[PDB]
């Protein structure tokens, strides 16, 4: 199948109690590789996953040059915010930003993404053609006509095609044995009771990745869409993850209930009865 | 100072492997969707704050909000409770959820 | 790889 590289940022003002904090990190699919934190004391891109240790000093230097450069843009980005919102400097406030790439299973270029968030929600983000932007409102749209004027989007057009993905593959070759990987989700049932009259069944799914699945419960056939408790998927520790979905069921009634479990490891879906 | 919409973070506690009296495992809060992201996360040993808690570095979903995974090595016991503490600015007092080897 | 350019709001 397909595959993504990504990396995450995060500025965060904290008013009074020091200057912001920027935080970035890089994943392959759902494996991080690398991480940058401004408060933390090496002041380096540092290595997260065991196959990017390889690279040499030079990627480690040059990898550590821009995201210190990001970390100071960002930085005076919340400044600028804070002057096109007029708002408090007593505010807290964060900038998030998220850029990186698809490939297909040739590795051919799939999507690019360059996109912002202002205090948790859309600021601007590059359109898919990788030539205009979205601004999500008047203050993006003061920095989308700066962007255009200075050509922005053809400078992140040429790194989401060409270096984005020349590194992804290049990740991808590095970590095979470990990035090409699937992993099935082990599945079993657990059984809880409320009451006399009503237990919990719990459909568990543990050690898979990558992360994408789907749990479904059914009653006689047919989806319990909304007696349903999902939780967000988790992280294990180890590189997989888990995820258990539940119903409450009558008592006696244990029967009529099945499990259903998507991943892509698995050849077909499963089936589970208690 | 918060900006922004507000989320309540959603928490999970549990171990990496099924638990097993006396054998090694690591003892996991997973806090997710929350925003903004200023956050303070510990795990408990009973009621006891456990002093050398690793996590991830900070990073986000799709929508935007954060998640982080706070986590230490621990052998579970019979009498041993654990729990994960969470304090955010949409939380009114900090919230203590208790480790249950069955979620 | 990281972006090489990043610019100003």
């Amino acid at each position: 199948g397909s595959h993504s590289m990504r990396y995450f940022s995060t500025s965060v003002s904290r008013p009074g109690r020091g200057e912001p904090r920027f935080i970035a990190v890089g994943y392959v699919d759902d494996t991080q590789f690398v991480r940058f934190d401004s408060d933390a004391a090496s002041q380096r891109m540092e290595p997260r996953a065991p196959w990017i240790e390889q690279e040499g000093p030079e990627y480690w230097d040059e990898e550590t040059g821009k995201v210190k450069a990001h970390s100071q843009t960002d930085r005076e980005n919340l400044r600028i915010a804070l002057r096109y919102y007029n708002q408090s400097e007593a505010g807290s406030h964060t900038l998030q930003m998220m850029f990186g790439c698809d490939v297909g299973s040739d590795g051919r270029f799939l999507r690019g993404y360059h996109q912002y968030a202002y205090d948790g929600k859309d600021y601007i983000a590059l359109k898919e053609d990788l030539r205009s932007w979205t601004a999500a409102d008047m203050a993006a749209q003061i920095t989308k006509r700066k962007w255009e004027a200075a050509h922005v989007a053809e400078q992140q057009r040429a790194y989401l095609e060409g270096t984005c993905v020349d590194g992804l593959r290049r990740y991808l070759e590095n970590g095979k044995e470990t990035l090409q990987r699937t992993d099935p989700p082990k599945t079993h049932m657990t059984h809880h009771p409320i009451s006399d009259h009503e237990a919990t069944l719990r459909c568990w799914a543990l050690g898979f990745y990558p992360a994408e699945i789907t749990l479904t419960w059914q009653r006689d056939g047919e989806d319990q869409t909304q007696d349903t408790e999902l939780v967000e998927t988790r992280p294990a520790g180890d590189g997989t993850f888990q995820k258990w979905a539940a119903v409450v069921v009558p008592s006696g009634e244990e029967q009529r209930y099945t499990c259903h479990v998507q991943h892509e490891g698995l050849p077909k879906p499963l089936t589970l009865r208690w | 100072g918060s900006s922004g919409i507000q989320r309540t973070p959603k928490i999970q506690v549990y171990s990496r492997h099924p638990a097993e009296n006396g054998k090694s495992n690591f003892l996991n809060c997973y806090v997710s969707g929350f925003h903004p992201s200023d956050i303070e996360v510990d795990l408990l040993k009973n009621g006891e704050r456990i002093e050398k808690v690793e996590h991830s570095d900070l990073s986000f979903s799709k929508d935007w909000s954060f998640y982080l995974l706070y986590y230490t090595e621990f052998t579970p016991t019979e009498k041993d409770e654990y729990a994960c503490r969470v304090n955010h600015v949409t939380l009114s007092q900090p919230k203590i959820v208790k480790w249950d080897r069955d979620m | 790889q990281y972006i090489k350019w990043p610019w100003y709001i």
